[PDB]
């Protein structure tokens, strides 16, 4: 009794196909590229994956960006509590701005 | 630029377009290892300067991080900060000193 335009652009021949990737298998290579950027490091993206712990994983990166990897072993703690916070804040940030 | 780390590029002509020939570097064999994130000796923490801390089981050995060579744990390779009570999961190793030897002769 309440036509929408769906039906409307139906009969008409304009339809509208779906795609190849469906919802499943994207969540499924973000899990993959997920998994492998935590227990991988950057090796994944150029032979194959090596196992590395995550904490010398990270102090890799400290010794990347310029801080020697001294100032995180002794500051773990804090850069996990800081990680979970902000994590914890863009959570926020997605639940209550819908712009 | 090409799967892997990268080293060279080599253009080359074709018909509307261009071909590259991108060299690249890929590592192949692999072995495991136990690690440690830094090594306690006299109460103080030692620290792989350019490198990674590996053991086979029995003896521990400073290597460079994309290819497998052993070395002993000298202070020349090695830089000293903070106590040992501060780092999780340190082993208990001594560290090499090349001056010893040298003032014992
Ligand atoms: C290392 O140990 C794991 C655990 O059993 C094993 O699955 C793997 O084949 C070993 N070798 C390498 C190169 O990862
Ligand atoms: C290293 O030695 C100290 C005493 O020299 C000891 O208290 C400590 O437990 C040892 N480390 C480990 C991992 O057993």
């Amino acid at each position: 009794a309440a036509r929408d335009l769906i039906c409307a652009q139906k009969f008409n021949g304009l339809t509208v196909l779906p795609p190849l990737l469906t919802d499943e298998m994207i969540a499924q290579y973000t899990s993959a590229l997920l998994a492998g950027t935590i227990t991988s490091g950057w090796t994944f993206g150029a032979g194959a994956a090596l196992q590395i712990p995550f904490a010398m994983q990270m102090a890799y990166r400290f010794n990347g960006i310029g801080v020697t990897q001294n100032v995180l072993y002794e500051n773990q703690k804090l850069i996990a509590n800081q990680f979970n916070s902000a994590i914890g804040k863009i959570q926020d940030s997605l639940s209550s701005t819908a712009s | 630029c090409g799967k892997g780390y990268h080293l060279m590029s080599f253009p080359q002509s074709a018909p509307h377009g261009v071909v590259f020939l991108h060299v690249t570097y890929v590592p192949a064999q692999e072995k495991n290892f136990t690690t440690a994130p830094a090594i306690c000796h006299d109460g103080k923490a030692h620290f792989p300067r350019e490198g990674v801390f590996v053991s086979n089981g029995t003896h521990w050995f400073v290597t460079q991080r994309n290819f497998y060579e052993p070395q002993i744990i000298t202070t020349d390779n090695t830089f000293v900060s903070g106590n040992c009570d501060v780092v999780i999961g340190i082993v208990n190793n001594t560290v090499y000193d090349p001056l010893q030897p040298e003032l014992d002769s």
